[PDB]
């Protein structure tokens, strides 16, 4: 699409012919193939030159050494001109270490936004109240009990005296809201409980989500953003649970505790139990609702760009933007390693929208040889074949190369070998998905893309990157145990999937355009889809690119500070 | 008696890829045995090769057939460190790519242990096992000494735009033209040597762009090389069916 | 040495002059047969792959993959299924491999080779294999595009290899993966106390019987009953597990009418002083007789028996599950309190009873009684004990339960409660 | 129905037209006792006991409880704990216990009677009772009053059970506990390297079997065997890891001289090219010859015996493990340049190499060849048709090693390399 090569165009003009911070790279061409190199290390940029003064301040009053960027080996950063990132398809300048996550609340508060998230049926506890109490459960009921919920969640006493709670002030971010497919139900319940699908998605949509889940009811809970930092993804639905239990014994005037209530805890911590993601290996164990836990499904259904867009290509981008920051970022770039970590890794995919170049080309040839199929459309959508997957990747793959060796710049800017196998196997995979509604079939092509990738070049990505390359072609179809899967249901647990950066964001990306081509309402789980459908939530999860340029100009607001019990 | 094909395609790329694989590399410099355990940064020039175990003959050897029926290189028979050699590659036309040093390496000399990155390809051997391999990518068309740097940390560059006088970007600046020749003044990890490394002319971009084993749009285009194309669909179609069922 | 007589869930002899170390998993051909069986089987759910193939339903709660329907009918095509499943799942023709279809079709019930237990670590070779034969067979039958192999085989394993488990998967057996074992020597305590009473069809007996195998076999497999340890677990197998002597159904009989815990308690007591068991160490002041055991473990296995028999009377008589909790709980208290004796386990039962009647009555955990097993973080802590007591309880329940048997364990009922071994525990562990 | 010669690590003939079937992990008599033996076994470290009880050095790395010192001499009675120790995990007097005294006293093999494995779910009752029998006999022998008995129980069992496995304890098999087991069907993956290299006495061609079977019996347990996959494997099992008609072994010693990966490389295709198991199925402009397979896993096998032989050529040469990694990428990498046809298991055994090579080279985890095994996040990827290569690399190493051999494995070296069918296993499969 030419607007989209335009604004690539122009995010190569901005991060290398104009200058930033002190960097002197004012003028020049974005198609040349040379630079000269100033050797000016860190202070040309201003975000660095504060980081070192902190660091010297820091280092003189606590008495240990601490930050100094001559430390480095050689030379310290920046004897090539230190650039700016634009936030593909925003305006958003930022600066490189403002996307780091430790520097960004946004990218934290995305995490913090899933991690403290679950669902909870609530047919099985009405089911119970009504079995075992022989009680009978209304609408008037249900009100009375999510009013008592929305007061015991955040950690407020329902029924003992002499009880401490959690400050309002400190917890203001804990709420739980109900969902439901039943149409009178939902619009019996207060309002203000409710997420209403019928006005949140559009009506193919909202009816897609509603003969999913058939006429049963749901508890969207978010518990304390303080809660979830201080402990794990493992607490949330233990604490939802918690106060799930008190609120029905408070609103029924049930015995408080008796052996119907054991039946609620085990609804509610089990059998009516949806969980962001679930456990993970001895290796790297961790408890549910942890990033490793997160399916590639769950986390298109968590993004809600698929619910205010309809075009296919951007959905898919979201997805990728949210799941390279999360999945590399935060999961593998903290989680499982830590330090300077991968911000640069994840970004590669979000920043200077050349994933979103190769991508929209993409969508322009599939359309013009496969008679419309990447259009949001089923019957459009063409069967996935070795043949169809062959022409998409390889296509793609070799535009997205010649762009790199067209416009220096792009090389420079995705400098890592790495980085590019991402962006082009993203737009591979992503279009072959949009074009068969078969995300197996994106993930086909996003191998044969990392394929072409290293024969033309004569290199791939880091060391360890094509692990999961080289066993990709051949696990794609594979129905062997711990082989087979389809991609909406793989994660980060995947075997081959466990380890390295560069992937798992667009395994995300591959899963939703498979479903975005398709115009579907979600990816996997209309539950987690309808959950997240919710303005009320911190994070902005219909663009999260864009609030990830938020956090780095610093105009994010993240819940959980402590301010209030702190000195002033 | 087999005989290697080693790669597919018919374009100047594919003759440098085979030459590169087969080791049937032009000689276009010299650089002395001290010269190269300087820059290597490993020793002092002309010292012992220092050692991480007794040599074979002094320790002895558990029973093993395959011990027994596989020949020690020199290097592992003397208990030899095992070191390294490590290259940045220009995606300008440097002669060298990464899986191809990997490929000469592992198809050419024995007891190695080639590792291929975008930004930087290493061979970890026995210290004395090692050098004779770095020093014939040194002296070879493998190696342009302005296109490509010897680097064991901090390797960036191979993605970014040449200096104007045709030299890769070094963060660390271990060489440079200085009189229409490369210097290098620094070893591989940026540690000034008492010495100034004479690594000759670089190449004119004309005839990188000759002995190149990368594709580019603007020289030898992969988009046109249809018989390399064929050998990854090929390799893809096989692995993807064989992997829902080998048969 | 020590020999008991074996009496069966109505009273009626079964074998006499029993050496109890003949009892142990260890020793015992039936013992052996029900844990290699229970290793080797599983249950597949044909309607449920049928299902998800169809709608898309698979890998978990709220799972559907829309655009990717395969419509196989499965269910109308179970016998020649079965067949190709028998066929991959054989290691040779006529080894002791059984694949039969169970409820018209909906279900199948595979039993592994007991070549792949003996060639195996563990027991989920039964699963896998299972699961791969279903997968193979499905594919083979209604020639599945390679396209789409990943939707056929995830209808079958769910969310594996994602999750650690197949879940939203159709394959199952009565056991669960290694990896949720609490500790060393678990696995075969991490039975549903609902799947031990849908296997027995409810005989209160035969479940606690079944459960004291199961339990018994992973105190063995724990180490815990080495060297003076297993006369230990195996008077206290014979005596609870077993109605060794008619002891446990006698004390049953005599309580049923109008019996109490308290009532069984003085049962209990008469019996260990009539046979003596105890006696009386020291008159207090106040008339109160301390007693001490002549014989430590034979006290430890009538409190177990008594445990068992007060589950039988107190839960009988409510028909009610939730009674077991509490059972436990004051038949061993009020048992210390009437003899100034070490009740079940020395103290371990009420223990377990304690944390139990709590998890299934409060907003923590737990569930009904039900849910629980040997490896429940809540109902681990005895030595084999307080299980059996549970899964007889929930045999006892006439329907208080949301978390019913048969919601919990229909499937694994249909499938298992088939089999003599399973259903006549008693009888088998005795040689009939 | 493929037949093959079986030969030993010197080219020895030992069996002549074996079926392949018959090399199956559930057919093969001397391998279902390889697993058994393995199942069953535990090394124990007196010295470390009487260290730990001593010093109250117990329980994990730094720990040290102060003013608890038990002085028992453990090694010096070593023949009289054996004995004792017998008696305890044996299940019936003349079954198939056994207990020796390794190393001067130092250390003890115990074998838990068969009788235990049977009567398990796992494999874990020969840890748990090994541990028993060792805790209960050092109580007796040495007189520990009861207040000093949990000083002497976690002398041996170390931190279990706050951790979940015996942490700073003094008992441990070849295998790991269940729950390290990333997938179901794992735990005869879970074991390292270097332990393989121990048990075989740093044989590269014995290393390399002992390893398959273990493998191959994982991907077996695993449901990776099932229908036309069974022949897959087990040609693979021969080929690579039996010597099957002394290929790798005729290869190794072609290319000992003066070979490179390269030169194995033109072994193989020379080879498939004679045997008839590929063709040129197209000659490209440039003349390239573009091949085909006429056999897929028959072709599979001759790249997996290809990955081993470059591993015995590559790891040789340089005596050094680390050269495993490189060499399993870049034979299968530029095995495919050369033909045109997938490496080992489809991409697999390279993909596993990628991001083995990371992980031996890298500040992110992993470590040595050593360290990994089947079960390892990172080494797992492959069907068995990697690690064996790695167990090869381990023996062969001159001494580069920070973590040797000894250091990880010099307990289950002494122990368990002196049972013949371990450090034999060619000749153990061959019936020899
Ligand atoms: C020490 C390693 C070896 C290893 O296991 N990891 C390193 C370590 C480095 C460290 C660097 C921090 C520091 O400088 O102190 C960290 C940040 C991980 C951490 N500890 O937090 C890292 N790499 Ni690496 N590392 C990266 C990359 C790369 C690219 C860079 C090539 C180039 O031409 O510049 C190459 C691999 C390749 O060639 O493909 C690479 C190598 C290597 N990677 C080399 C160092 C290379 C050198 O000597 O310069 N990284 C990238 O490709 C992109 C971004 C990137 C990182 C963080 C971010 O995403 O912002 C990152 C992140
Ligand atoms: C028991 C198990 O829950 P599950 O049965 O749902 O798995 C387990 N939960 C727990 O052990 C929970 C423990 C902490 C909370 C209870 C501590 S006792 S303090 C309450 C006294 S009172 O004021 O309520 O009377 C879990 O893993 O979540
Ligand atoms: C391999 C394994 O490490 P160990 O071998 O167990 O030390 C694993 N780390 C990782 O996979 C690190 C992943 C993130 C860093 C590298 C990304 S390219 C882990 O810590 O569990």
């Amino acid at each position: 699409a030419a607007d989209i090569f335009a604004k690539f165009k122009k995010s190569m003009e901005v991060k290398f012919t104009q200058e930033y911070g002190s960097n002197k790279q004012a003028g020049g061409d974005i198609t040349g193939k040379t630079e000269k190199f100033l050797r000016l290390g860190p202070e040309q940029d201003a975000r660095k030159q504060e980081m070192i003064k902190a660091g010297k301040e820091i280092a003189e009053k606590r008495g240990i050494a601490f930050y100094n960027p001559m430390m480095h080996m050689g030379a310290p950063l920046g004897q090539r001109a230190i650039t700016p990132y634009t936030i593909s398809g925003t305006d958003i300048v930022a600066e490189p270490d403002d996307l780091h996550y430790v520097n960004n609340a946004a990218m934290q508060q995305m995490w913090d936004d899933i991690r403290r998230t679950c669902i909870v049926g609530l047919d099985m506890a009405h089911e119970t109240l009504e079995k075992r109490l022989g009680k009978e459960v209304t609408p008037e009921t249900i009100n009375h009990y999510l009013e008592t919920l929305n007061h015991a969640m955040p950690g407020a006493a329902v029924v003992q005296e002499m009880m401490v709670e959690t400050h309002p002030a400190l917890v203001d971010d804990c709420y739980v809201k109900i969902f439901t497919g039943d149409d009178e139900l939902a619009d019996e319940i207060d309002k203000q409980y409710v997420i209403n699908v019928n006005k949140m998605f559009s009506e193919e949509q909202a009816a897609q989500i509603k003969a999913s889940i058939g006429k049963t009811t749901w508890q969207a809970i978010h518990i304390p953003t303080i809660v979830s930092r201080t402990t794990d993804g493992a607490q949330t639905s233990r604490w939802a649970a918690m106060q799930i239990g008190m609120s029905f014994i408070s609103a029924y005037a049930m015995c408080a505790g008796e052996a119907a209530v054991a039946d609620l805890s085990f609804a509610a911590k089990h059998a009516a139990l949806v969980s962001m993601g679930e456990m993970l290996p001895a290796r790297r164990a961790r408890g549910p609702n942890e990033p490793g836990g997160l399916s590639f499904g769950h986390l298109s259904d968590i993004v809600q760009t698929s619910r205010v867009s309809k075009d296919p290509a951007k959905i898919a981008l979201e997805v990728v933007g949210a799941g390279c920051m999360l999945y590399d970022q935060i999961w593998l770039g903290s989680y499982m390693s830590g330090g300077v970590g991968f911000t640069q890794y994840a970004t590669a995919a979000y920043t200077d929208d050349i994933l979103d170049n190769n991508t929209y080309y993409d969508v322009d040839y599939i359309n013009d040889k496969y008679n419309g199929a990447a259009n949001l459309g089923t019957d459009n959508k063409v069967k996935a074949t070795l043949d169809v997957v062959k022409d998409i990747a390889t296509e793609s793959t070799l535009y997205g190369i010649e762009t790199y060796e067209k416009f220096p710049t792009a090389l420079e800017d995705h400098f890592g070998g790495s980085q590019r196998a991402t962006v082009l196997a993203a737009a591979s995979g992503v279009a072959c998905a949009l074009a068969t509604g078969n995300a197996n079939a994106g993930l086909s092509g996003w191998y044969l893309s990392m394929y072409v990738h290293k024969e033309a070049w004569g290199r791939l990505g880091f060391f360890g990157f094509d692990l999961q390359d080289q066993c990709g072609a051949t696990n794609v179809l594979s129905y062997q145990g711990d082989e087979g899967l389809p991609d909406e249901l793989r994660g980060p647990n995947y075997p081959n999937y466990a380890m390295n950066v560069g992937h798992q964001g667009g395994y995300a990306g591959i899963a939703q355009a498979a479903h975005s081509g398709r115009g579907d309402a979600f990816t996997v789980n209309p539950l987690l889809k309808v959950c997240f459908a919710d303005e009320l939530m911190p994070f902005n999860f219909a663009e999260p690119r864009r609030e990830f340029g938020r956090g780095a100009i610093r105009e994010f607001m993240p819940a959980g500070e402590r301010s209030l019990v702190i000195p002033a | 008696a087999y005989e290697a094909q080693y790669y597919p395609g018919a374009t100047s790329v594919g003759a440098n890829r085979r030459k590169h694989m087969s080791g049937k590399l032009e000689k276009l410099r010299e650089i002395s045995d001290e010269d190269l355990t300087a820059v290597l940064g490993h020793r002092a020039p002309g010292s012992d090769y220092p050692s991480t175990h007794p040599p074979l003959a002094e320790m002895g050897e558990p029973a093993c057939s395959i011990r027994e029926a596989v020949a020690a290189t020199p290097g592992a028979a003397a208990g030899d460190r095992v070191r390294y050699v490590q290259f940045a590659d220009s995606m300008y036309n440097a002669p060298a790519t990464p899986y191809f040093r990997s490929y000469f390496a592992a198809i050419n000399f024995r007891g190695v242990d080639p590792g291929t990155l975008s930004g930087r390809q290493i061979v970890e051997a026995r210290e004395r096992d090692m050098e004779q391999c770095a020093k014939v990518q040194m002296e070879t068309e493998m190696t342009d000494p302005a296109l490509a740097g010897m680097r064991g940390a901090t390797v960036h560059g191979h993605s970014v735009r040449l200096q104007e006088d045709g030299v890769m970007f070094d963060m660390l600046d271990r060489r440079r033209l200085e009189g229409g020749v490369i210097i290098m003044d620094k070893d591989q990890v940026a540690i000034p040597l008492d010495r100034k490394v004479n690594l000759g002319k670089p190449m004119s971009s004309e005839e990188a762009a000759k002995r190149t084993t990368i594709y580019r749009v603007d020289n030898v285009a992969f988009r046109d090389d249809a018989e390399v194309i064929e050998w990854v669909h090929r390799v893809f179609d096989q692995r993807t069916s064989y992997g829902f069922q080998p048969k | 040495s020590d020999t008991v007589d074996i009496y069966d869930d109505r009273g009626k002899l079964l074998e006499s002059n029993v050496d109890i170390m003949s009892l142990a998993p260890t020793r015992n051909a039936a013992i052996k047969k029900i844990i290699l069986d229970t290793k080797r089987s599983v249950a597949v759910s044909l309607a449920g792959i049928q299902g998800a193939l169809a709608s898309g339903k698979m890998g978990g709660k709220g799972r559907q993959i829309l655009g990717r329907g395969l419509n196989y009918d499965l269910v109308g095509n179970a016998d020649a299924i079965a067949e190709n499943v028998k066929n991959l799942v054989q290691v040779d023709e006529g080894d002791d491999t059984s694949v039969k279809v169970i409820k018209g079709g909906k279900s199948l019930l595979i039993q592994a080779p007991s070549s792949r237990i003996a060639a195996g670590a563990d027991y989920m070779s039964a699963t896998t294999v299972g699961a791969a034969a279903v997968t193979q067979t499905i594919i083979d039958m209604f020639g599945t595009d390679m396209y789409d192999a990943p939707i056929a085989k995830s209808a079958v394993w769910g969310s594996y290899p994602q999750t650690m488990d197949l879940m939203g998967g159709n394959v199952q057996g009565v056991l669960s993966i290694p990896q949720n074992n609490e500790g060393l020597g678990f696995s075969l305590r991490n039975i549903m106390a609902n799947h031990i009473a849908a296997i027995t069809s409810r005989g209160a007996m035969n479940a606690a019987a079944l459960s004291s195998i199961y339990e018994q076999s992973g105190i063995f497999e724990m180490g815990g009953a080495v060297g003076m340890f297993e006369r230990h677990q195996l008077l206290g197998l014979a005596c609870q597990g077993l109605n060794a002597n008619n002891v446990v159904y006698d004390i049953v009989k005599e309580n049923g009418k109008d019996g109490t815990i308290g009532t069984v308690i003085e049962s209990i007591v008469g019996r260990a002083v009539e046979d003596g068991v105890i006696s009386v160490d020291k008159t207090a002041p106040s008339g109160y007789k301390f007693y001490k055991a002549n014989d430590v473990p034979m006290w430890n296995a009538y409190a177990a028996a008594g445990t068992l028999a007060a589950t039988f009377v107190n839960c009988g008589a409510g028909r009610a599950a939730q009674n077991v909790s509490s059972t436990l709980l004051y038949f061993n208290d009020i048992l210390e309190k009437e003899t100034g004796l070490p009740g079940c386990d020395y103290g371990k039962v009420q223990g377990v009873a304690v944390g139990f009647s709590f998890f299934s009555h409060s907003i923590y955990g737990g569930g009904g009684p039900g849910v629980f097993n040997g490896n429940h973080v809540v109902t681990r802590h005895s030595r084999g004990f307080a299980i059996p007591c549970v899964c007889a309880a929930v045999a006892l329940d006439a329907g208080t339960q949301m978390f019913t048997i048969e919601s919990t364990s229909g499937l694994i009922g249909d499938v298992f409660g088939s089999i003599e071994e399973f259903r006549q525990p008693i009888k088998a562990v005795a040689g009939a």
